[PDB]
């Protein structure tokens, strides 16, 4: 994975990135193609890769392909953000809320 | 995939409908609009009835049957909520003035 | 699930809304406020044919209004279990 971007995963690509991304924290955006509030947090979820350059920021599509690991992340609400440290999810954030995942990025790096 | 055009004009109509009867409007940005009527219209073609497109599904028929989140989902209809950000009341920062969308609008605004 | 099985129980229970709640789908009244009315679970669905299904508002609740120059108006609304509290 480039750091510094968002990095495109699929069912079989995310958790090999997780066991790799050793103390880095990943975060990953869940979304779908015709979400529109996906689209508009989008750019800001890009602009905070770009910032925390010491994280590793990652985005999966929720389709049909991708729903095994969909359904074992757990999603209900379109957006969702989970934040992994030690090959898990330790935090997650439902909706397009900017602030809110500005504040669990925070809180994860305390 | 795209949805067909008789879907989205089909989701269309509903949209311009729902919002003057809710008393709702469109986001100031119309690309949002457009995007979550092309989702409601995919939905239709795939699963037959139109499923909020910012939620995630297990078993798609049941959902279909059992239609809590067929748009206009229970939380619209009954809360005037509306995450996908289609249907927006007008105190909310993000509601523009509008409670109609054309076709061209939605086919330029999701053109990329 | 236990917490599926023991909201099942429910079922006709009587509940009053905790919190604030404004709905805007009772016939011909724009909205009404629902913190502190009473009325009672109607239904309980989270299953469809026996499959499992995402609504997060599982509990169908019939509340019945008085409206002046109208009498009785009996609608439904759906709940949350932190919306609520059971009645006994
Ligand atoms: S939140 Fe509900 S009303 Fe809004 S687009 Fe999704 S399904 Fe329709
Ligand atoms: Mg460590």
């Amino acid at each position: 994975v480039t750091v510094g971007q968002v990095t495109e995963v699929d069912k079989d690509t995310f958790w090999p990135i997780v066991k790799a991304a050793g103390d880095k924290i990943v975060v990953l955006d869940m979304y779908t193609q015709w979400c529109g509030p996906s689209k508009v947090i989008a750019p800001k979820y890009k602009e905070l890769s770009e910032k925390y350059q010491d994280m590793v920021f990652l985005k999966l599509d929720c389709n049909q392909d991708n729903k095994p690991l969909a359904k074992e992340l757990g999603i209900r609400v379109v957006p969702t953000f989970k934040i992994l440290k030690d090959n898990k999810v330790v935090k997650e954030v439902t909706g397009a809320k900017y602030e809110d995942l500005l504040a669990a990025i925070e809180a994860a790096r305390s | 995939t795209e949805p067909s055009e008789k879907s989205v004009e089909i989701m269309r109509k509903f949209s311009e409908q729902y919002a003057r009867r809710s008393g709702t409007y469109f986001c100031v940005d119309k690309g949002v609009t457009s995007v979550v009527i092309k989702g409601l219209a995919e939905h239709k073609d795939s699963y037959g009835a139109p499923l909020c497109p910012c939620r995630h599904y297990d078993d798609k028929a049941a959902e279909v049957g059992q239609g809590f989140w067929n748009c206009p989902c229970v939380p619209m209809r009954e809360r005037k909520e509306c995450h996908c950000m289609l249907f927006l009341t007008p105190d909310n920062d993000f509601a523009g003035k509008d409670q109609t969308i054309t076709s061209d609008e939605i086919k330029e605004t999701t053109a990329n | 699930t236990e917490e599926d099985e023991k909201a099942k129980e429910k079922i006709g229970a009587r509940v009053r809304v905790t919190v604030p709640l404004k709905v805007y789908h009772v016939v011909r009244v724009p909205e009404v406020e629902l913190m502190g009315m009473e009325g009672f679970i109607k239904d309980y669905v989270v299953l469809w044919k026996g499959k499992k299904i995402s609504a997060n508002l599982p509990f169908k609740v019939q509340f019945v209004k008085e409206i002046e120059g109208r009498g009785p108006v009996k609608f439904f609304t759906h709940l949350k279990e932190d919306e609520f509290e059971l009645i006994d």
